[PDB]
RNA sequence: AGGACCGAACCGACUAAUGUUGAAAAAUUAGCGGAUGACUUGUGGCUGGGGGUGAAAGGCCAAUCAAACCGGGAGAUAGCU
RNA sequence: GCUCGCCGGAAGACCAAGGGUUCCUGUCCAACGUUAAUCGGGGCAGGGUGAGUCGACCCCUAAGGCGAGGCCGAAAGGCGUAGUCGAUGGGAAACAGGUUAAUAUUCCUGUACUUGGUGUUACUGCGAAGGGGGGACGGAGAAGGCUAUGUUGGCCGGGCGACGGUUGUCCCGGUUUAAGCGUGUAGGCUGGUUUUCCAGGCAAAUCCGGAAAAUCAAGGCUGAGGCGUGAUGACGAGGCACUACGGUGCUGAAGCAACAAAUGCCCUGCUUCCAGGAAAAGCCUCUAAGCAUCAGGUAACAUCAAAUCGUACCCCAAACCGACACAGGUGGUCAGGUAGAGAAUACCAAGGCGCUUGAGAGAACUCGGGUGAAGGAACUAGGCAAAAUGGUGCCGUAACUUCGGGAGAAGGCACGCUGAUAUGUAGGUGAGGUCCCUCGCGGAUGGAGCUGAAAUCAGUCGAAGAUACCAGCUGGCUGCAACUGUUUAUUAAAAACACAGCACUGUGCAAACACGAAAGUGGACGUAUACGGUGUGACGCCUGCCCGGUGCCGGAAGGUUAAU
RNA sequence: AAUUCCUUGUCGGGUAAGUUCCGACCUGCACGAAUGGCGUAAUGAUGGCCAGGCUGUCUCCACCCGAGACUCAGUGAAAUUGAACUCGCUGUGAAGAUGCAGUGUACCCGCGGCAAGACGGAAAGACCCCGUGAACCUUUACUAUAGCUUGACACUGAACA
RNA sequence: CUUUAAUGUUUGAUGUUCUAACGUUGACCCGUAAUCCGGGUUGCGGACAGUGUCUGGUGGGUAGUUUGACUGGGGCGGUC
């Protein structure tokens, strides 16, 4: 693829 | 870092040993299954 | 003597201790001790069943005679002691037959005074008596509820009960709670107010003071997610629920007394 | 005297760089916080799965957690690939 | 083997936990070893763990577990009494030295001790699953006394110097010694002894407890260490031999004093404070039933018994938890010199290591360090990172302040070495000699010898004297949170949580409330100055209006309304 | 303003120059009194702003000492991979071409370097939607239900009014 | 073979009294050296309390589920 990104 | 297995025989036997296993209807069924399965170590004891 | 503390550190700045100089410095009367051992607020099921309980100092149990049977024989109060198990102070006693016991410690206390129990016994602070035999209006502390049972009313520091009337085989008492409860009259009831009183005025002053009285932190309803407790989530404070206990019953006014077995005895409820 | 001060052991984990097929499935180095207390530690005990525990993050309950793991119903059902 | 380098509050040493032959010796090098390997914690074979005293077993119990009957539950089962188990705590006793390739407080030499059985000889009221005593207990602080331990001198043995000097005020080394037994000290605690009486200690008690008198006051426990003995013993620098060059034998000097000195011991003491500090047995004493010539009890000597199981090795690690011979994690014990406040830090000792690929090159780049002209935050989201500050004494220090603080605010000055004051002073320690005496480990006086800071004056070297290591950067304005604390183990440490303080509200005790089909348990061996719940969050000044909605409290009327 | 959209509001201060900061105003899009208001000494690995010192942070990078990188010897991995005889350009084309058209260029093969392309490798998207999908959470959604609470009958009787 | 009213009943509502079911987490006794249980005596409470079946209320405390499609992405709007 984670979910980390752108978006 | 400190990992999950911190060995200690006292606790081992008290928690998983033959007698402990034996002290409960289900603990006994534990053995029963292992015997029927023909297991060579019913419960890893001395 | 209540005493402020000088701010030689925050968390002393606000402290206010009660120092009782006339309290026995030194060890308590050995053969009236039994171990107490802490509860951690936990059941015989291991399940926390009263929250916020844990740690605190060790505490040996002083016995304490609540019943007060030694009628006739008189005793002398050797000394005043601190008791960790309560707000009040206790007085080591010594009856003339050579026997020692633990009484509470009514406002007068003071070493050398003379105590006695029974239907005879001087109307005077510290002497126990069936309320059958205490003059209406007295200020009687630790009071029995069932005659011979023990003494269960007004035992906390500075508390007291006021006998206001006594028709039939019954007495009506004025409990500190302000309730008006009838009681069997044949009940023992030691005379006067109970001590310390000043107990009220301490200020504790810091977090630790609480912890080391065995009190654990209280975590607010609305500081937790929906699954934990009926209160809050909210993306920022938020409430919007009638307040309730973590099991859903409302706090803020809902009475929750249901007895009937003992309603006969309550004359007038508090306010 | 002190949840007092500076500071090793001990307990922590604020910054950075390194490391990212590591020396290591979270560390190393240089700095950093606490350091007589709500401190820290060895041994042993109790709490069990919509249950525990939670100074409260949905945190933790054996490298697993908005419902642990093992076996079972079991070839669940899948108008989808 | 000789150098060199690294740790030395460990990277040395002893264990517990855990492992489970990794120990020692021969032998082999395929596989295991991140390379080679003649080597190994690897293969094969053989060897090795010796106890009345260490530890387990054992007696004793904490948490907690189990639990005859019992209470409860559709079954399974739950809880719990009597009990019975459970150490992380209590409980009798051995030390110095030697020896094995490999164990040793276990074997050997010397010298001890503990508890029972039996016997002899004296002398005696013995006797409980029972009473009482004891065991038996917190935190902080303060010194005194003392040991370990160190330093110097003396003593002993050896040295006369690869290079100018070294017959001396010179160099090197050693100078160690236990339990036990005797003594009972510094010092801690406590008034003893007799007679009588008594509603307490479930019965009993001569014990404990309480009340009277009576008479001497010095009695009694407790107690580090020292001293004597143990000991003509042991160990021992160093010597001489031989060695299959790893080692192995033999012999053997002095072995005193002064000063310093712990975080150890006296001390489970002492002083003080609030948060008020396990249990039970062993032990002592008391008697009941019971036994009275007996049996038992006490002492001296003699003798006999003390089984069984563990004991190798690693143990901050290559032997344990980490899949690895893994830069991680792992509790307890010991702790030398120089400088130092120090268990920091730097260099060393004892001892232990150089980390299981190396050899050369001296590119870019990357990692880790060192220095830099002039400039000095222009960098950048941001001084990120670096750089700087850094010790001790004295002088000196603003707003503000809850009167403590702010403060190490800020900022100054001195600092080495030599001589003198003073051939070594102020101080510390303290032997002789003389007097005193309940004669002792006493005391008074006594001042040798030893030890020895800091100051000032004078002088002197360097660019520099807190010279290395180590070792705060400082100040101004402002948001938030009172503060110490807690948190997302592994992208969030914060303004979040907690907190003391505040308020509302519930709860009369078989409390409310919680776990629980129930029995029961927690709340609490508490009782409204208590307890639960909820919100708020030190402190200061304060907290206004609205009860229509929703909720809660009260409301014996009436309307509507369930089973029946 | 931890609340202000309009907003870099406006005025004052600091700077050569300040969307931040400090002080004010009040037009509070949309503060406000225990889901506390306004203050506050002290504390803080807390947020924002400033200054002295300091400097390789920067102008702008130079040299040096060590560990790799390079060479020899020994041991010896990895992800990925339809198959490869695996160039540039302009164009075509399931629409961004090493592989099609046209054309330009290029003897065969290493080693050290660098990352523009192979819509590079790695995880069957989480965002987006979809399924008569899942789960947890909410409530005056629906239907039930433990709990609490109400009465009737039973256990349960006698008197006198 | 009665409404203006009252003596014997079978029967509700309310109020007093009683003890004898039932409660007792008062006291004492025995099993028994035993804070469990039981028996016993007794005081207190007393046809209440509590419990079973039935029953109206309350009931996110807990559970299972539902919460449309079209749509020039989806939502909102609109439409059916
Ligand atoms: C250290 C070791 C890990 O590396 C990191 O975590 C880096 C730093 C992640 O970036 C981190 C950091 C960052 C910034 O990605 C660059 C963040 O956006 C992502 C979500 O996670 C990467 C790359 C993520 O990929 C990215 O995931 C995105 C969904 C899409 C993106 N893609 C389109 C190109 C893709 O490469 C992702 C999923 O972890 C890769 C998958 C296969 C993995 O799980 C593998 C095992 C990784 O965990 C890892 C290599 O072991």
């Amino acid at each position: 693829i984670f979910s980390i990104f752108v978006i | 870092m400190k990992r999950t297995f911190q060995p200690s025989v006292l606790k081992r036997n008290r928690s998983h040993g033959f007698r402990a296993r034996m002290a409960t209807k289900n603990g006994r069924q534990v053995l029963a299954r292992r015997r029927a399965k023909g297991r060579a170590r019913l419960t890893v004891s001395k | 003597a209540v005493v402020k503390c000088k701010p030689t550190s925050p968390g002393r700045r606000h402290v206010v201790k009660v120092v009782n100089p006339e309290l026995h410095k030194g060890k308590p009367f050995a053969p009236l001790l039994e171990k107490n051992s802490k509860s951690g607020g936990r059941n015989n099921n291991g399940r926390i069943t009263t929250r916020h309980i844990g740690g605190g100092h060790k505490q040996a149990y002083r016995i304490v005679d609540f019943k007060r049977n030694k009628d006739g024989i008189p005793a002398v109060v050797e000394r005043l002691e601190y008791d960790p198990n309560r707000s009040a102070n206790i007085a080591l006693v010594l009856y003339k037959d050579g026997e020692r016991r633990y009484i509470l410690a009514p406002k007068g206390l003071k070493a050398g005074d003379q105590i006695q129990s029974g239907v005879d016994a001087a109307i005077k602070p510290g002497n126990t008596l069936p309320m059958r035999n205490i003059p209406v209006g007295s200020t009687v502390h630790n009071v029995e509820m069932k005659p011979g049972k023990g003494g269960q009313l007004a035992r906390s520091a500075g508390t007291y009960v006021q006998i206001v009337a006594r028709d039939g085989a019954y007495v009506t008492l004025r409990l500190r709670s302000g309730e008006m409860r009838k009681v069997e009259a044949d009940c023992r009831a030691t005379l006067g107010e109970v001590g310390n009183a000043e107990h009220m005025l301490r200020v504790l002053g810091k977090a630790g003071a609480a912890r080391w009285r065995g009190v654990r932190p209280t975590v607010r309803g609305t500081a937790m997610n929906p699954v934990d407790h009926p209160h809050g989530g909210g993306e920022g404070r938020n409430f919007g629920k009638h307040p309730v206990t973590p099991w859903g019953v409302q706090t803020k006014g809902k009475k929750t007394r249901s007895n009937k077995r003992t309603d006969k005895f309550i004359v007038r409820r508090r306010s």
